[PDB]
């Protein structure tokens, strides 16, 4: 069903607000569930929905396996993707689908964050492991977005193999 | 006839597993081929990250060729380094016996209770193993 | 529909294990803990296979049986085969063939006392509370465990909802 | 002068290794190798210095081929990270060749340099 994925997600959320004491490690634990789940679907679909090469460049690696993760997730991929001039660190991915709503959401007064973090989670699982370590935050702004400070050494290795 | 070595790198470097299938003779000299070539795969590493920004290529057959040890990478997803060196070469063995090595490892890489550069002890893997070697590489 | 794929959901059931191994050092904790999210996902599965479909409440156990393997059919899209009743007819088996909880997962082998997919047991449990029916539920059978395919046990020992829906409350 | 012409470093090669196969006259193609491997040091061609050194390790004798595979592994290091610890593991085996005829001085600060990269890549 969709529901019952809804209900083990709200068991989810629930076993942390038990053992978590404070939001934002709740937070950081659905984090670490996000990249349980990276480090090994995207094992999984470097073969069977990524032409079963291999892609390492940044913005095509970036917007297929956005792609191929969420189909073989929701089947859905997001929405749109900003690119950042002002901060070539800062690149925005953004779906207006949340996971989270499959159970429509929390008490909105306690926790701002929601799994939008843990999405988020699985993206940082995926990217760090072609191969870009990098920080994700998602915020509540024009619907669940997201944001990525990928890795220094990534940063200027791209920027220099910009060209061949 | 030909030498077999098998080598796993974690994300982190970590060596995670290795496999031999060559006829059993002098262990401590295979030991120095371990060794040799688990410190070999380190330049070879130190190479074949830049050789793998450079091509997405399903395998990157050969990185290094020390002129007795060779150095074929099969490069993952998830940058999971793997090598096969050998004193002798055999294309058609390693290309997909490196396929079917990163089969077998999906398979045992989905299970939960692995996590992110870790030696893996099942047995299971380890005649799954065998029986690629024994298909591609061993007659 | 379902709109969502059984890998995700097997995922998130790992990602849940996983962290109980990590948090609680103990199976037969972590196994309560699941069993317990399970008795409390019953509390809400049970209702919604009645928004599905409102089944009749109960005149025989075997109704209730084809009940819950068609919610397990519905939600699992998988259809259970009920069987192994009771001489007094009062409790049944119930099988799976593969859950998509239970299987993209083995058990490393230190892991022997934990019962793996025993959240479903828990959801058995509080899916028949909120419901008001009192019964016993625990995996005679699991596939893991090198059982052919999960087995469950359900003993109904009692009744706590009436014939009039006023009930006992 | 500063040309540094890549020509004339190639053709020099020609006339070391190359010359090696041809004739036996190592003493003028170890010479050459020398002074290549510091115009090639200057220029940005510090792996080429490296590999001709492990071209001349091979032969050389025992102090004599310890110093070039030590040559030859700061030379790979220095350009770019290509043998961080590869470079480590072959002065291991350069120390002892060292220890058996390799200077003492030599044998002990190449066994630390291994082990000071050996702890950064400990795995």
């Amino acid at each position: 069903s969709q529901s019952i994925v809804a209900l083990l997600f709200s068991e989810i959320v629930q076993y942390s607000q038990s053992r978590v004491f404070t939001v934002p490690e709740l937070q950081t634990r659905l984090h670490d569930l996000g990249q349980d789940v990276g480090t090994r679907i995207i094992d999984l679909y470097f073969v069977r929905e990524r032409s079963s090469k291999r892609e390492t460049k940044l913005t095509q690696m970036l917007l297929f396996v956005k792609t191929t993760v969420w189909k073989n997730l929701f089947g859905k991929e997001a929405e749109k993707l900003e690119h950042a001039n002002d901060d070539e660190r800062t690149y925005y991915i953004i779906e207006k689908e949340p996971l989270v709503n499959t159970f429509i959401s929390v008490p909105k007064d306690k926790g701002s964050l929601n799994c939008a973090n843990f999405t988020a989670g699985i993206v940082e699982a995926v990217l760090t492991n072609c191969g870009f370590p990098c920080k994700v935050t998602a915020h509540w702004h024009k619907g669940t977005t997201y944001m990525v400070k990928f890795e220094d050494f990534v940063i200027a290795r791209d920027k220099q193999m910009e060209e061949k | 006839m030909s030498t077999y070595y098998f080598v796993i790198v974690g994300q982190n470097d970590n060596p995670i597993y290795e496999k031999e299938f060559s006829t059993v003779n002098k262990e401590l000299r295979k030991e120095d081929h371990r060794h040799l070539t688990q410190f070999i795969a380190h330049a070879a590493l130190d190479l074949v990250d830049e050789h793998k920004w450079k091509t997405a290529n399903m395998q990157l057959k050969s990185i290094d060729r020390f002129n007795q040890w060779f150095v074929s990478a099969f490069i993952t997803a998830s940058q999971i380094r793997f090598i096969i060196v050998h004193d002798n070469k055999n294309d058609e063995g390693i290309k997909n016996f490196f396929n079917e090595m990163y089969d077998t490892y999906i398979k045992n890489s989905m299970n939960a209770f692995y996590r992110i550069n870790t030696p893996i002890k099942s047995p299971m893997f380890e005649k799954k193993s065998e029986i690629f070697g024994r298909k591609y590489l061993l007659s | 529909a379902k709109k969502v794929n059984s890998e995700f959901l097997t995922l998130t059931y790992g990602a849940l294990v996983t962290q109980m191994l990590r948090d609680f050092e103990n199976a037969e904790d972590v196994n309560k803990q699941l069993e317990r999210i399970g008795y409390n996902m019953g509390m809400r599965l049970i209702e919604d296979f009645l928004a599905r479909t409102s089944a009749p409440r109960c005149l025989e156990m075997r109704e209730t049986a084809d009940r819950i393997q068609q919610a397990f059919r519905i939600y699992l899209n998988i259809q259970p085969t009920i069987s192994n009743w009771s001489p007094a007819s009062d409790e049944f088996s119930l099988v799976f063939d593969s859950n998509p909880l239970t299987e993209f997962v083995e058990l490393p082998p230190d892991l022997t006392n934990l019962r793996y997919s025993a959240i479903l047991s828990g959801c058995i449990r509080g899916a028949l509370e909120m419901v008001q029916l009192e019964v016993q539920c625990w995996f005679v059978q699991d596939q893991l465990k090198g059982d052919n395919v999960t087995e469950l046990r359900v003993k109904f020992v009692r009744r706590l909802e009436e014939v009039i829906p006023a009930g006992e409350d | 002068l500063g040309t540094a012409q890549r020509k004339t470093y190639d053709y020099m090669e020609d006339a070391i290794v190359c010359y090696l196969t041809v004739c036996k006259l190592q003493q003028f193609a170890t010479r050459a190798t020398l002074l290549s491997m510091e115009c090639l040091k200057t220029a940005r061609l510090y792996s080429e210095v490296a590999k001709q050194l492990i071209r001349m390790t091979n032969e050389e004798s025992d102090l004599r081929s310890a110093l070039l595979l030590e040559q030859a592994a700061y030379c790979f290091l220095v350009t770019q990270p290509p043998m961080h610890r590869k470079y480590a593991f072959h002065i291991v085996l350069a120390g002892n060749r060292y220890s058996r005829a390799g200077q003492r001085k030599h044998a002990y600060r190449c066994y630390r340099q291994a082990y000071q990269v050996f702890q950064k890549r400990e795995w």
